[PDB]
């Protein structure tokens, strides 16, 4: 099988998120 | 439109039977209009850079997805309106609290403003969170006025796991979609032949979103 991460689109996953 | 009905008598219900909810006409077109503005003049001052993806290989990224992309906190100059259409989606989230599933959404990804330039330019089959990194829900506004599908194709084809159907989402102007971000929906982007804008934002689930951190904060 093929690693999905490999065509899953960037988030940034440093930095924070934004909080709702 | 009120926040509160549209999400908890449509949005809650549609995503929980079937993973997938397209609400349209959802700001109207003088907003929609100014949002094309905005986006337009990102792509005109040379803002976009090539879409990535979570994990590089050896492959080229536009092997994989043909976009360009920047991404919008929703403050910045010239982006106004893209930061109401966020507070928007915002909203409707909110007022999904503990109803989308079993999940817990707290946050979410700065938008991604995003543009196939035509040319064929598409995005091949995928998931958008095969691995657990923390995105339970996709939110996608799309803002093409005069968009005709049948021609300048760019439609997103979504292949719900289990469904008879899969479903072809064109991305109409003034069109906000959502859906699971996991391997229940894998998705593809069709050939575009005209220049197609979408903006996207991905909720997090809490817990989800935890463990992924800790997993990159530790190696």
């Amino acid at each position: 099988e093929l690693d999905l991460e490999t065509l899953a689109p960037y988030i940034p996953m440093d930095g924070e998120d934004f909080q709702l | 439109l009120p926040a509160l009905k549209l999400a908890l008598e449509y949005i809650v219900p549609c995503m929980n039977k079937h993973g997938i909810c397209v609400v349209d006409d959802f700001l109207g077109k003088e907003t929609g209009q100014q949002i094309g503005d905005e986006v337009r003049a990102l792509h005109d001052t040379g803002k976009f850079t090539d879409g990535q993806l979570v994990s590089q290989k050896s492959d080229s990224s536009k092997d994989i997805r043909g976009d360009k992309i920047t991404w919008i906190e929703g403050k910045e100059p010239g982006c106004e309106t893209i930061g109401l259409l966020m507070s928007s989606m915002d909203d409707l989230i909110r007022h999904c609290n503990g109803k989308l599933g079993s999940y817990k959404i707290n946050g979410r990804t700065k938008a991604m403003v995003a543009c196939y330039p035509g040319n064929g330019t598409g995005y091949v089959r995928h998931v958008d969170n095969p691995n657990g990194d923390g995105r339970c829900v996709t939110c996608i506004y799309y803002l093409n006025k005069d968009w005709d599908a049948k021609v300048s194709g760019g439609i997103l084809r979504i292949f719900p796991e289990g469904k008879a159907q899969f479903a072809d989402i064109e991305p109409k102007f003034d069109r906000l979609l959502f859906f699971w971000s996991d391997r229940r929906n894998p998705h593809e982007v069709q050939p575009a032949y005209a220049t197609r804008y979408a903006i996207t934002v991905w909720y997090f689930d809490a817990d989800e979103r935890a463990r992924a951190k800790v997993k990159y904060l530790t190696g």
